[PDB]
């Protein structure tokens, strides 16, 4: 019984969710929907770190741009990418020609531009 | 209206982490709870919305714990 | 403290998702509550299942007593015994408009749910 | 439907506000309050889910000066 309990309490929970409709909210469950994860909590001050899980090229370009990586309706600005080999990709590297040659998915680090 | 559902889906949000086993001792419990708080706290729902990303994502951090794919369903 | 503000915040949440539900029962014994007339025990839903109720006055009384049956919670229940404020029994008859004031109030309602 | 996620939600803060109005510590009681949310949970539709929160509900008005009810609503 216990875990249709689980079960049920977490389906509400999306349901409840979808129902409020917030950008913010729908941007991180979508991404996660995709492979988008965040690795620790999203943090709203720009004193610490937030680290996100890039599953494909695709989501790469649809949330990163240069320096910066557009996530949780915020800008963040990138630190370190590291492939699924551990290890560090230049943002050059991680272009249309090149992403067949880097080892996905890929693990941003960054730091919040701008307070919430 | 949105204020209120906010609120309560909050306390759900919670709940699903405490079931999860999110060692209550944690510095990520406390986190947790911290904003479960705030976001019971708002007066405005930007605060409250702000609050539950950062609530939020500590599901969403959970690998292998919950596929949100089937809970979307 | 901090704690009961949070507390304060989540009991006012909870009677307006309860108010937007808008369910019969529900109201029902949500307006009962507010006007001092409160169950002494948890609504059971099983047929000749029992209950206590507090009734404050003579006005709740006739919106919420009819001869021997008690309408409380959207259900019909059969009142077994009411008893004054000193635990004395209290004949259906004595509960009259005009000699209301002489009765001990609150009463309390012992009775038992009914079929369908 | 929409009302089926709405009811479900409420049950959960219904519960927690019993937990922190220190039911809990009342093993009985609060195993029948458990049971009445783990019914709303898994409840099938709206006329059991309502059902089983009138009794869910009722432990909470049937506590004397917990809570100032019409301050709350």
């Amino acid at each position: 019984k216990r875990a249709k309990v689980t079960s049920a309490m977490q389906t509400m929970l999306f349901t409840m969710l979808r129902k409020l409709d917030n950008d913010a909210l729908n941007n991180i469950i979508n991404n996660a929907r995709d492979g988008c994860v965040p690795l620790n909590i999203i943090p709203l001050t720009t004193a610490a770190k937030l680290m996100v899980v890039i599953p494909d090229y695709n989501t790469y370009k649809n949330t990163c741009d240069g320096t910066t990586f557009t996530y949780a309706s915020a800008l963040w600005e990138i630190q370190q990418v590291v492939d699924a080999d551990s290890k560090i990709v230049q943002l050059s590297e991680i272009s249309m020609d090149n992403s067949p040659n880097l080892a996905w998915p890929l693990i941003v680090t960054a730091l919040r531009a701008n307070s919430a | 209206s949105k204020m209120s559902d906010v609120k309560c889906t909050s306390v759900v949000l919670l709940s699903v982490l405490q079931q999860l086993r999110v060692e209550s001792s944690s510095k990520l419990w406390a986190q947790c709870v911290q904003l479960h708080n705030d976001i019971l706290l708002a007066k405005d729902t930007t605060e409250a919305f702000e609050k539950m990303v950062s609530l939020l994502s500590v599901l969403l951090s959970m690998q292998g714990a919950v596929d949100i794919n089937k809970l979307c369903e």
